[PDB]
């Protein structure tokens, strides 16, 4: 009742149906998907040489 | 609306105003008009009985500007939009045809004024 | 319905503070498109609910002869349609966009359609000015010939005649139906004006990109703040523009219901004699059905043939 | 709120049943969004459909009749809104409840659903569309009136707005 | 009608590149001078034949 009142800037509201607001689910956490890894460097040997 | 509704009668359905037009009358308003429709409404309606055509002499009559009702005994031809029985004569029906054309017809007896009368 | 906010910015948080900026525009697009969303209830409300009972025909089915079969509803279905108005019905989530549903179902519109037609059927023209006063339909296809002129033993002596050649003239209509392009027009316009709003989101309008993310992704405040002004005043004069139009159209909409509402009262509800407000000759009567979106009107007419010279 | 390999969105994730070619690591719709990805590390596909957002409506009676009030979500369902919990072609209705009787409109929700302060709170149960008339109709019978009524009607135009 | 690009640019590339930053406005503009274009024939169809 309060946010109707509110909607239509009155305190006395007649009778009828009156858009309100509005409902939105909501998100919890982000999922980041990606590929594989490629090669990895031969780091191996150059230091093991 | 002003036209047609307040200079005229208008035999347009549904246009000024809801059954059948008789009058209207202006009213001014802040930013506009106020139309007051006068209307006839038909009201308390009983059944009868009809027939298209009545078979008399071999030939077929039709009403004039009526229609053929039956109280459950008798035949009159009344006017179609308000309960007023006459006697069915020669003066409010016409003849086209003979009686087996027509779908409907009914026996019945139509009155000729000059017969009795002159005799 | 838009959501002004959301088409706009959408998500992020930096362009609602900057949109905050500009008044009252999206506040005033949301109430323009919420006054022709009203608008088109009271447009079917006008077209179809013109009668006060729901009226029904009965059982026995025989008008003296007359043929309604093909326009009058079908038991065996769910809507209830007849089979003129199934083959009319058989012919025709987002960045803020959202479509409601008509308060009206089509199912009620068909139950005013037939009940229209049965008052029509049963009654003549004595429904729409009061109580519905039944008569034979025989009788009243007379009461019509007189309106337009003709001597009503012409109508009882031709009765067969006359009925066979209605029934024929209501059978090419189905084989010239199995046209709507006035039907389709609207919802290809439609359709089409709602997908260049939603394209126009894949432009930069002069900034580095066109996703809101990116922009800032790669950029401080005081830089990023430039460009995304300029998205906003892109995407804005997007939403103008296809509320305008809408506005527009809709005003085109409304008067084609307001005809519509005229022909029903003055074609269906009764006899006219207004020179082709009815169709090509002398006005007998006229049946709705109804469409996707709109009213088709049948009418019956009188025309003659076979002169000789005199 | 999702991230496969540079695609960045958000919505729910369902399994698919479309079969991309095996080259083809997303799928666009008509009017070009995104909604379907194909998953890099099991390569699977999975469609993508927007969360949920709706309209929110309240039902009033009058606040000179009552303060009880009735909630529309638009076109939500009813399992996703957070008594009398109601769905409808229009949406979950909260705070009325269904009756078998129907008479009239009072206050439209839609797709012949209506609600009424009657039995109050508010309510939800279409509006029908007028009462029931059967006429006696017959090969050979007529209905004539006997009386009339004069009655008299009015109707309002907008003629003229202010000049500025 | 009016040729959108032409009025705005008038025979210049560097003005036709930056015009094609704000989408579909010519083809909207096109679009609706066309089709009040084809009304008017319609009009007088409907007024004379
Ligand atoms: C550098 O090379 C040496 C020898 O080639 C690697 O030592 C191996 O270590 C693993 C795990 O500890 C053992 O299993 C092998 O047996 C070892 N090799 C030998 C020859 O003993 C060492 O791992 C290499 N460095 C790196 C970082 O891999
Ligand atoms: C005209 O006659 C008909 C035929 O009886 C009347 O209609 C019936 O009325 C009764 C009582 O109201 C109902 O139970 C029936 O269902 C009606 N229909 C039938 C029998 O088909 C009607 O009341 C009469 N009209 C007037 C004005 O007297
Ligand atoms: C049908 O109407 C006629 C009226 O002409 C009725 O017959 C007359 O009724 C009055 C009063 O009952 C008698 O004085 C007359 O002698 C009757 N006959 C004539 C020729 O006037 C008749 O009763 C009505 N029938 C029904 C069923 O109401
Ligand atoms: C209406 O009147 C005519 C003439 O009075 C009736 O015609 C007679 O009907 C009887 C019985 O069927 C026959 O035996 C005669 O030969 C018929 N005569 C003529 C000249 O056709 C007619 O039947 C009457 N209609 C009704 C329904 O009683
Ligand atoms: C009303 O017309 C329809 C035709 O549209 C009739 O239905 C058809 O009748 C023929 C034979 O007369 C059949 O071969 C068709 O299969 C029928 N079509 C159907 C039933 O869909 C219907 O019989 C007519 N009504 C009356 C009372 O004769
Ligand atoms: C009525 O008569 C007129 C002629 O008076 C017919 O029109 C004639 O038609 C022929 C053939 O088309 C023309 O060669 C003549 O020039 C016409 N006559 C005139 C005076 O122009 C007309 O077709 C006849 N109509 C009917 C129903 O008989
Ligand atoms: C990316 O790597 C994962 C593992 O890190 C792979 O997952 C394997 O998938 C096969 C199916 O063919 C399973 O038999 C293995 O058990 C999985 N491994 C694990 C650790 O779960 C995945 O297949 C790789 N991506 C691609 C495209 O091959
Ligand atoms: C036609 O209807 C009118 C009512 O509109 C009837 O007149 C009423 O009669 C009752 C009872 O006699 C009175 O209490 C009312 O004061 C009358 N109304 C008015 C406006 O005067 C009239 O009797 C009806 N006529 C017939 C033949 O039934
Ligand atoms: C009317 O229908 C009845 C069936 O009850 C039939 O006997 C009669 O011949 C029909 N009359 C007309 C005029 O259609
Ligand atoms: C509104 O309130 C006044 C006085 O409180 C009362 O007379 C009136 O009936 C009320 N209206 C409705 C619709 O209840
Ligand atoms: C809401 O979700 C449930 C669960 O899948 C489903 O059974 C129901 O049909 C959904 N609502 C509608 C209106 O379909
Ligand atoms: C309404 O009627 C139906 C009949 O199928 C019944 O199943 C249902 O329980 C009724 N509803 C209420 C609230 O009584």
């Amino acid at each position: 009742l309060s946010e109707t009142k509110c909607t239509l800037k009155s305190f006395t509201v007649e009778k009828g149906i009156y858009q309100t607001s509005n409902f939105r689910v909501q998100p919890t956490e982000s999922i980041v998907r990606f590929p594989n890894i490629t090669n990895l460097c031969p780091f191996h040997e150059v230091f093991n040489a | 609306k002003m036209s047609e509704c307040v200079l005229g009668q208008s035999k347009r359905v549904d246009f000024c105003g809801k059954g059948y037009h008789l009058m209207s009358f202006p009213q001014s308003a802040p930013h506009g008009v106020v139309f007051l429709h006068v209307t006839y409404v038909p009201a308390q309606e009983k059944n009868f009985t009809t027939a298209p055509a009545i078979c008399h002499d071999g030939k077929a009559h039709f009403p004039r500007e009526g229609v053929f009702v039956s109280n459950g005994t008798h035949w009159f031809v009344t006017q179609r939009n308000f309960y007023e029985p006459q006697i069915i004569t020669t003066d409010n029906t016409f003849v086209s045809g003979n009686c087996d054309v027509v779908i409907g017809i009914v026996n019945n007896t139509v009155y000729d004024p000059l017969q009795p009368e002159l005799d | 319905s838009v959501d002004c906010t959301m088409y706009i910015c959408g998500d992020s948080t930096e362009c609602s503070n900057l949109l905050l900026q500009y008044g009252s525009f999206c506040t005033q697009l949301k109430r323009a498109l919420t006054g022709i969303a009203v608008e088109q209830d009271k447009n079917t409300q006008e077209v179809f609910a013109q009668v006060k009972q729901i009226y029904k025909t009965p059982p026995i089915k025989y008008f003296g002869g007359f043929n309604f079969s093909q326009i009058l509803p079908d038991p065996s279905k769910p809507s209830k349609r007849s089979p003129i108005e199934d083959l009319l019905f058989n012919k025709v989530k987002f960045n803020g966009l959202t479509v409601l549903p008509p308060l009206l179902t089509d199912e009620m519109i068909a139950q005013y359609t037939s009940a229209l037609l049965a008052g029509t059927i049963t009654s003549g023209w004595t429904f729409g000015a009061g109580p519905a006063l039944q008569i034979p339909f025989p009788m009243q296809m007379a009461y019509r010939f007189n309106g337009i002129g003709v001597t009503q033993n012409v109508l009882y002596e031709n009765q067969k005649l006359i009925a066979n050649q209605f029934n024929s003239a209501i059978g090419k209509i189905q084989d010239s139906l199995s046209a709507l392009g006035k039907l389709q027009d609207v919802v290809n316009h439609n359709a089409q004006a709602l997908n260049t709003l939603v394209k126009q989101l894949s432009s930069k309008f002069g900034a580095i990109s066109s996703v809101l993310n990116d922009i800032l992704s790669r950029l401080d405040p005081p830089e990023a703040e430039v460009q995304i002004d300029r998205l906003i005043t892109g995407r804005l004069q997007s939403l103008q523009t296809y509320v305008t139009q809408q506005l527009i159209r809709a005003a085109e909409i409304r008067a084609s219901a307001n005809l519509a509402a005229t022909k029903m009262s003055e074609c269906v509800l009764g006899q006219s004699k207004r020179v082709d407000f009815c169709g090509k000759g002398y006005h007998l009567m006229s049946f709705p059905q109804s469409a996707p979106h709109g009213v088709v009107f049948l009418h019956v007419t009188y025309v003659p043939a076979q002169e000789k010279n005199f | 709120n999702f991230n496969f390999n540079g695609l960045t969105g958000t919505g729910v994730l369902t399994e698919s049943n479309k079969k991309f070619l095996p080259f083809q690591q997303f799928g666009r719709d008509i009017a070009d969004t995104t909604d379907a990805v194909r998953d890099p590390q099991t390569l699977e596909i999975l469609d993508i459909t927007p969360c949920s957002f709706g309209g929110v409506s309240v039902i009033t009676p009058g606040t000179n009749t009552s303060n009880q009030v009735a909630v529309l979500y638009q076109g939500v369902n009813c399992t996703e809104v957070p008594s009398n919990v109601f769905q409808t072609r229009a949406g979950c209705l909260i705070g009325a409840e269904y009756v078998n009787n129907s008479y009239e409109c009072d206050i439209p929700i839609g797709a012949g659903i209506c609600a009424s302060y009657q039995t109050q709170s508010i309510i939800a149960y279409t509006m029908s569309l007028g009462a029931e008339n059967s006429v006696a109709y017959s090969n050979n019978s007529i209905a004539i009136p006997t009386n009339f009524t004069i009655s008299v009607t009015t109707e309002i135009l907008p003629v003229s707005m202010t000049k500025t």
